[PDB]
């Protein structure tokens, strides 16, 4: 009267015949979701097969679809990619929720289509109360991770997250998408923590509300730190890695909720140490060392070899015009240190470049005898999008992991840098940022 | 023998990535 | 193995055999392995040198891993193929092309004084049926100052030059004043999020183009060689490419020690295995571990 | 249904050179 | 996907749109159960909101099985979806084997019945040849590596005409 | 002599170009420089003593370095 295999044998003549239509695939992908068949991986790649192969779609169809293909957690970008012909064809045919409902899913995959995210927002713009908040926190998720710096829709989300309590999964997805976009709006971040009351129905959203809270560097609720310290069975390893490194970022001392998070991902970690992108490995070390939750002692030299790849590797691929900022920097630097003539200026920008202990290449690194200062560039894309126009986070944690090394560091944002007009002013600039928190040198 | 793998086979085959990584071998140190 | 300036390419790239290779690396670095020191050395011409030569390492297996849209209907099979060439572009190292192609004009023009250097030392990067729509210009801004257009922008001439450069740029078709707005930013966001929404959806329509024209192209060229190869009796197709495959196998089969041939022949046993895999079971295809 | 390798980098960025749709459909309705 | 996704069982689609498989939800506040109907089989589960919550922690991947890579099979499958075309204009030739017959052959003049012989056997010759399909196989592989060289630029992959004329003008009619 | 240079030397840059320019000449000559600014250059130093020159400039740096890549890849 119940019996999986059958029907998954089911699904799987279901959808092996040659002319399946837009239902037919919805359902069969709707009902993979609501059985929780991750662990079978080819019938899925038929059902993937026969979305992206049909062409009929009415709006029910596609939004079921891509509803199932988001909460499944199937990532195939080409497949996911062609639904946004229908998705864009249909868009007045959609409802509100299936507005919501396929924007998100199409940001979630990343979907890089600039036509539909306008289209949307300008859906979005035009009629507001037509939305419930968390059509517009999908909204929202779905332009800020589909590659979209949309300032109207956030200040438009940010009305209704004024005006409205909503859910804390909806707060949790707006301060996700508000972290993707890196607005660290303070006045809409202060309403969207006050949904974290109840305690959450789920843990994914405490802990991607608290890496958007890590990302944005706020500060720590201590109910959404309680919540996941009373739920952190609930998470991935990408996932409470993700949290552990928002909530090291939000200044964190709890040393029994990371103990808690790293409790999930230690034995993942020892189970297969190759799975996870290493990324989420230097997210780990940086997370391992701010609050000093201690790790399996096969786990904490390897995260620290992880670290030093992971900034190597953003090192070689600098944007171009961070390597000119670091340029820039690195010669206000040597000049404020002493070098008036151009070749005294070459040498000792080319003598500030040693290396990590971890092995990693520092920029600009001095060392007056037994005390060492960093000097450190934050280019555009680590700044936020608010006229304030501090740091993100990620410079914070890199401060904070270097200066756990023996350095002292002193961060040069690029917002506050290309305001001089002359070599002297910035040399004077980087000196007045360097002896404000290495004031020994 | 048969049934390989999965990351085994999602290798696209005839690219190129390997006369371009004997240039650059081949080029490097002997340009450096 | 690598030399570990390879493997800082490899990290950030989703690309299938250049994950298993960092994943066996990872798992060296497991077992009490130390990583390697990045030489910091190697000045600007080799950094950029081996730049170019590595980021050919993460292009090539991604490009073949990029299906084409071949003859589908619509827009949005060529937004999936242009946003997958994004993706791939953004995982090999280089930026946004817009501002790939504007930094290779940074770099190709550092040193022109005059306007009529900026179009002869930047043809090749260029449209030609724009470059003869801006060489006549300056022919025409040339014959009023009667001396040649120096390329300082404070000048008379070049403004005048400039306000028609504008006039055929919005000729073309792009609307050169949202883009020349974008790029020159703007103070109070909220007044740059319009000229943001303008500058995307016309650069959206720009790389749509850009990969239909590649499509178009393929699509001509696949036609043009299967017009060609239909006139042709079966038993000149089959003797001749049997022999070009035999030509090739033996090209690479010459080569020994060489990393790329012993792949190739890798690959090889591959497609037998494969072929060997869909003759055993029709109807599931190949045989995968699970 | 291999390939010939190459290793070269096209430095132009132009048009790719479209093909003429040849004449076979219409020599094949002759 | 990101690491985080926010949906399940909240905006959650209730029925079936196809009658090849029905399904029915009871998604009550705390848990739901979907019965599902499916051919001669059934199943009639049961999951909560924080239960569709752990469905995208350990993610899909997919990934395509192919024979030389994807491209390549992509053009391929380009160079099929042609000879299909020229072989529907070969499925509406005429039959000539109704005029196979000896009464037709002594009432033809000498001339034309050897051309119609001639074209018999050039039909047959072109259905010989555009049923090659194994030729595609190895008809793809000459249009790969040119496009293969077109990608693999010294700036960026994706680049071409009109981003580079875009470009071009915001390199020129900015001050120098 | 003639020196030429993308930007004006500065008084340290011409001291240390005087010494790296007088080794040049094959005698106890006490020749005198003449500055000269040419753009084209990106950086380092021309000697143009009207009788040997010496193109230390990174303009040919790099054409001699575009035209050694050149050899090599033809070659492999």
């Amino acid at each position: 009267e119940n019996d999986v295999p059958a029907i998954l044998k089911e699904i799987d003549s279901l959808v092996s015949r040659e002319a399946v239509s837009a239902k037919e695939v919805s359902d069969a992908a709707v009902a993979l979701t609501y059985l929780q068949v991750k662990a079978n991986r080819r019938l899925w790649g038929k059902v993937l097969e026969k979305a992206g192969a049909a062409q009929d779609y009415d709006a029910a169809s596609l939004t079921n679809l891509l509803w199932a293909i988001n909460t499944g957690g199937v990532e195939h970008f080409k497949t996911v990619a062609e639904l946004a012909g229908p998705a864009v064809s249909l868009l007045p045919s959609l409802s509100p929720v299936q507005l919501s409902i396929v924007v998100e899913a199409l940001g979630g995959a990343g979907v890089k289509n600039y036509e539909l995210y306008n289209k949307a927002s300008a859906v979005v713009v035009s009629k507001i109360g037509e939305f419930k908040p968390a059509e517009i926190a999908r909204v929202l998720y779905g332009v800020a991770f589909g590659g979209v710096n949309d300032v109207a829709l956030a200040k438009a989300a940010g009305k209704v997250f004024a005006s409205t309590e909503v859910d804390s999964r909806t707060a949790a997805q707006a301060l996700y998408a508000l972290a993707k976009l890196g607005r660290a709006d303070k006045a809409t971040v202060d309403a969207l923590l006050k949904s974290f009351k109840k305690g959450t129905e789920s843990a994914s959203d405490a802990a991607a509300a608290s890496f958007a809270l890590g990302s944005l560097s706020f500060k720590a609720e201590k109910a959404i730190v309680d919540a996941l310290k009373a739920s952190a069975g609930d998470l991935a390893p990408a996932q409470a890695v993700e949290a552990a490194y928002g909530l090291a970022l939000s200044g964190a001392t709890d040393a029994e909720a990371f103990k808690a998070l790293f409790g999930v991902v230690a034995p993942a970690i020892e189970k297969a140490p190759d799975a996870l992108e290493v990324s989420s490995l230097a997210q780990l070390h940086v997370a391992s060392t701010i609050s000093g939750a201690k790790l399996p002692a096969a786990v904490g030299s390897f995260v620290a070899k992880a670290f030093g790849l992971a900034a190597d590797a953003a090192r070689l691929k600098r944007s171009s015009a961070e390597s000119a900022l670091v340029a820039d920097v690195a010669a206000a630097t040597a000049v404020a240190f002493g070098a008036q003539y151009r070749p005294e200026v070459a040498s000792a920008v080319a003598s500030y470049v040693k290396t990590a202990p971890d092995g990693s290449v520092l920029d600009i690194a001095i060392t007056k005898g037994d005390a060492k200062v960093l000097v450190q560039a934050v280019p555009s894309s680590l700044l936020t999008s608010t006229t304030p126009a501090k740091p993100l986070g990620h410079v914070a944690a890199y401060s904070k992991v270097r200066e756990a090394q023996g350095y002292a560091v002193a961060v040069v944002p690029a917002n506050e840098f290309e305001a001089l007009p002359d070599q002297k002013a910035k040399a004077q600039y980087v000196l007045a940022a360097i002896k404000k928190v290495a004031p020994s040198f | 023998a048969d049934a390989k793998a999965l990351d085994e086979l999602r290798k696209p085959k005839f690219s190129s990535k390997y006369l371009i990584q004997h240039v650059s071998q081949k080029l490097i140190p002997a340009v450096k | 193995a690598v030399s570990k300036k390879e493997v800082l390419y490899f990290l950030s790239s989703k690309d299938a055999e250049s994950s298993t290779a960092v994943k066996s690396y990872l798992k060296s670095l497991y077992a009490g392995a130390q990583v390697e020191a990045t030489e910091t050395d190697a000045s600007e011409l080799i950094a950029q040198l081996e730049k170019k030569y590595l980021s050919a390492q993460v292009v090539e297996p991604g490009v073949h891993n990029i299906a084409l849209p071949l003859g589908e209907s619509g827009s949005a099979p060529v937004k999936r193929y242009a946003a997958e060439l994004f993706n791939l572009g953004a995982q090999a190292g280089f930026e946004c092309p817009f501002i790939e192609v504007s930094k290779k004009f940074g770099q190709e023009t550092a040193t022109s004084e005059t306007v009529k250097d900026v179009l002869n030392k930047t043809k090749s990067y260029v449209s030609a049926d724009y470059n003869a729509a801006l060489n006549e210009v300056l022919s025409s801004v040339e014959a009023e100052i009667n001396g040649p257009v120096l390329f300082d922008g404070k000048t008379e001439g070049f403004k005048k030059f400039a306000a028609k450069a504008k006039a055929v740029a919005v000729s073309r078709g792009l609307p050169a004043d949202t883009i020349l707005a974008y790029c020159a930013g703007s103070a109070n966001e909220d007044a740059a999020d319009k000229v943001s929404k303008e500058f995307f959806t016309w650069f959206e329509s720009a790389y749509t183009a850009d990969a239909a024209a590649e499509v178009k192209a393929i699509e001509a060229e696949a036609a043009s060689i299967l017009d060609r190869h239909l006139a042709k009796p079966v038993a000149q197709i089959r003797k001749e490419q049997a022999s070009a495959y035999a030509s090739l196998l033996k090209r690479a089969e010459t080569a020994k020690g060489a990393k790329w041939a012993e792949k190739y022949l890798e690959d090889v046993k591959a497609v037998q295995w494969f072929d060997a895999s869909v003759a055993e079971a029709p109807a599931s295809g190949p045989k995968v571990a699970a | 249904y291999l390939a010939p390798l190459r290793s070269d980098f096209t430095e132009e960025i132009t048009a790719p050179k479209v093909a003429s749709a040849s004449n076979l459909v219409n020599e094949w309705n002759n | 996907l990101t690491t985080f996704t926010f949906s399940g069982l909240q905006d959650a689609p209730v029925a079936a749109l196809s009658g090849s498989i029905k399904l029915n939800v009871a998604a009550k506040a705390g848990k739901a159960e979907v019965t599902v109907a499916a051919g001669a089989a059934k199943a009639a589960t049961q999951v909560s909101a924080a239960a569709l919550r752990k469905l995208s922690g350990s993610k899909i991947s997919l990934a395509e099985v192919a024979r030389i890579s994807v491209l390549h099979s992509s053009i391929q499958n380009y160079l099929l979806s042609l000879s299909n075309e020229r072989y529907q204009l070969l499925s509406q030739w005429p039959d000539f084997t109704t005029m196979y017959g000896k009464d037709f052959y002594y009432r033809a003049h000498p001339e034309d019945l050897k051309k119609f012989y001639d074209a018999a056997d050039e039909y047959y010759k072109l259905y010989e040849t555009v049923t090659e399909f194994d030729s595609l196989s190895a008809l793809a592989s000459q249009v790969v590596p040119n496009y293969a060289a077109r990608r693999r630029s010294t700036v960026h992959p994706a680049i071409g005409s009109t981003v580079a004329d875009g470009a071009f003008t915001n390199f020129l009619l900015s001050k120098q | 002599c003639t020196v030429i240079t993308a930007e004006p030397l500065d008084k340290l840059e011409r001291v240390e170009l005087t010494k790296k320019a007088e080794k040049f000449v094959d005698a106890g000559f006490k020749l005198v420089m003449q500055e000269k600014i040419d753009k084209k250059l990106l950086g380092g130093f021309v000697i143009e003593f009207s009788d040997r020159r010496v193109d230390m400039s990174t303009a040919k740096k790099v054409e001699e370095f575009n035209n050694f890549v050149n050899k090599l890849v033809l070659s492999i």
